[PDB]
RNA sequence: ACCAAAGCUAGCUCAACAUAAAUAAAAUAAAACAUUCACCUAACAUUAAAGUAUAGGAGAUAGAAAUUUUUAUCCUGACGCUAUAGAGAUAGUACCGUAAGGGAAAGAUGAAAGAAUAAAAUAAAAGUAAAAAAAAGCAAAGAUUACCCCUUCUACCUUUUGCAUAAUGGUUUAACCAGAAAAAAUCUAACAAAGAGAACUUUAGCUAGAUACCCCGAAACCA
């Protein structure tokens, strides 16, 4: 069995602090990542999010009549029908997006929680992840955390999941309030287009404990 | 072996623009649009074959059909009407043994089996009836007690010689 | 709740002609645009044929309203408006900076 | 440089939410046709039963029921489109028909006329610019001169055993304009005697994704 062994700097985040100390075990992480696993389910989740509102209108459902512009012979013009038709300019498309859809499909949980999982060990193995204790922002101001994010030298882009959504104001006022670099999002409302979404991954300690929790229940899951 | 190469070179970073497919993952879909072949879609030459509005299916061209020179039977009479009976094996039985599932002879029931994943769904069968055919029963393990519906002579005599006890409702 | 209204001492912050001070002639609502008094310099042709003589006149031509800004009776400054009631029970425009009713 | 293109903006589609009476047919499909025909007129929610029980020149096709499973609001728009697209619509006007009815085309200077600022001036058509020594040419190429004569070659397309064919279609140019359906299968992945989001399959299966079946035209019938 071979057993990771992951560094969980503690940050107070006061400042010029990277000392901390704490021993993880992510037994959440794969040997080798699968790029087809995490492309399909980019793929899907860029999917289910079409609205599907493209429409047009065929010829039967076009203003115009369907009288006859002429006589069939003895005009001298060309055989034609109703002016509706595709081949007049006053006409619609045959082919055409008109008729309805709905472009997603059901994705197996195994699939996409292995996403969850790879995408997971991808960022953990790339450096771009992180693990704090705790999350402290006293000041609350967009200057200190830009400051921060320049002196602790981040990612250019870092997504900050920590909170239950549930407590500490003083963070998600600040933290939500203009910042283009740092995204906020619960806990439990971690998912993997949020991951692929930054170059950089900073977790707690809760948060940390229900993800293993959750991917080692589906691992177990899946397994069995 | 593959995560240590991943880990020591650094890459990209993996950005979105950085995912690619396996090789022969997605099909590159063929476009009738071109010189390869000319002008019929590979329709061919007119016949009705070109035209949308070809002969249906299960047509023999006017000749006589083969389904309509084939005489009746009651094959298809049954699957309506029939009583529905599954077949188990006693090696499927001994295995959920060998699987550490639960052992007493109380909570075992069909119901457990269920839990199990170890039964066959029956949404569509009427009156349904449990059997069990015998197989991979040579020295199976002993003390286990089975309730079905009715059960094979052979079924019967296998569960009891070795100590087992079986219910017949 | 409109800016500018014919008649009052504007400045104008933005263009060649800011910084500088004037009334403000005429007020057009269609194209969102005022008129300053001696401000944005342009040539007008108006002739006459039969006296022979060609007469070119400077005029002035309409500027954005963004450009321009109110000036405050009192402090005499450039400054933003606000609506506000005074303790007369009046509903009037003021500077943001001091009480001055600009009306 | 000439007729000319090129520069913007109205405008809308669709989803969601808010709010004085009386059985209609037929064409058609069953490559004819005659019993028959999902469909359409009004009431008809999801999963599964199930394309099953049955019905039908037992042909084409039509097709349930018993029964099963289900769920609280608050969170708005675009991997929809621009004058040939999207409604026909700057409009049911002009105009046509006795009538019912049918149904169009149509705007751009600039922040400001303050009327010479713009920036290209190349689509098919004639002007600046015609054939040129007694020479032949499906219209060019190899040579040759900064041009030409000489030599080497039977238009395109469609339809056909076979067309330069005196078989078919085309004045030219611009623009518009006609292969959108996964059962079984091959293939890429998930897990594996199990797969799959309480529904089915399964003596290596199961699930998901990706691969193949285009338009115009009658003479007529019925209301």
């Amino acid at each position: 069995x071979x057993x990771x062994x992951x560094x969980x700097x503690x940050x107070x985040x006061x400042x010029x602090x990277x000392x901390g100390l704490t021993e993880l075990h992510p037994d959440v992480f794969s040997t080798a990542p699968r790029l087809d696993i995490l492309h399909q389910v980019a793929i899907w989740q860029k999917n289910f999010k079409r609205i599907s509102y493209a429409k047009t209108k065929t010829r039967a459902e076009v203003r115009g009549g369907g009288r006859k512009p002429w006589v069939q012979k003895g005009s001298g013009r060309a055989r034609h029908g109703s002016i509706r038709s595709p081949i007049w300019r006053g006409g619609g498309v045959a082919h055409g997006p008109r008729g309805p859809t709905s472009y997603y499909y059901m994705l197996p949980m195994k699939v996409r929680v292995q996403g969850l999982k790879v995408a997971l060990t991808v960022k953990l193995a790339q450096d771009d992840l992180h693990i704090v204790d705790s999350l402290e922002l006293p000041t609350a101001d967009p200057q200190y955390l830009i400051e921060l994010a320049r002196y602790r030298r981040w990612g250019d882009s870092v997504l900050l999941v920590d909170l239950e959504h549930e407590d500490m104001p003083q963070n998600v006022v600040a933290a939500t309030s203009g910042l283009k670099t740092f995204n906020l999002v619960p806990a439990v409302g971690l998912n993997v287009h949020s991951m692929l979404k930054h170059q950089t991954l900073v977790l707690t300690l809760p948060t940390v404990a229900f993800l293993e929790e959750k991917l080692x229940x589906x691992x177990x899951x899946x397994x069995x | 072996x593959x995560x240590x190469x991943x880990x020591x070179x650094x890459x990209x970073x993996v950005s979105l623009a950085n995912l690619k497919p396996n090789p022969g993952s997605r099909k590159p879909e063929r476009r009738p649009r071109g010189r390869r072949r000319g002008r019929k879609c590979g329709r061919g030459h007119k016949g009705e074959r070109q035209r949308g509005t070809r002969p249906r299916l299960g047509f023999e061209g006017g000749q006589t059909p083969f389904y309509l020179r084939i005489p009746k039977y009651g094959f298809n009479e049954g699957h309506s009407f029939r009583h529905q009976y599954q077949p188990l094996s006693l090696n499927r039985l001994q295995y959920l043994i060998d699987l550490g599932r639960v052992d007493p002879t109380q909570p075992i029931d069909l119901t457990q089996l269920v839990n199990g994943r170890g039964v066959t769904i029956q949404p569509s069968k009427r009156d349904y009836g449990v059997q069990l055919v015998e197989e991979g029963a040579d020295t199976f393990k002993a003390k286990v007690n089975i309730e079905v519906q009715m059960a094979s002579e052979l079924a019967i005599a296998a569960i009891e010689k070795n100590g087992g006890v079986v219910t017949t409702a | 709740d409109w800016h500018l209204f014919c008649g009052d001492k504007v400045e104008i912050l933005e263009g060649k002609d800011a910084g500088k001070q004037g009334k403000v002639v005429q007020v057009i609502r269609q194209r969102n645009w005022v008129v300053v008094e001696g401000l944005n310099t342009h040539y007008r042709y108006v002739g006459k044929t039969v006296d022979y003589r060609g007469t070119m006149i400077p005029s002035e031509a309409p500027l954005l309203h963004n450009q321009v800004k109110l000036v405050d009776p009192t402090d005499r400054k450039p400054t933003d408006v606000e609506w506000r009631f005074t303790e007369a029970g009046e509903r009037v425009r003021v500077s943001t900076r001091s009480g001055r009713i600009i009306p």
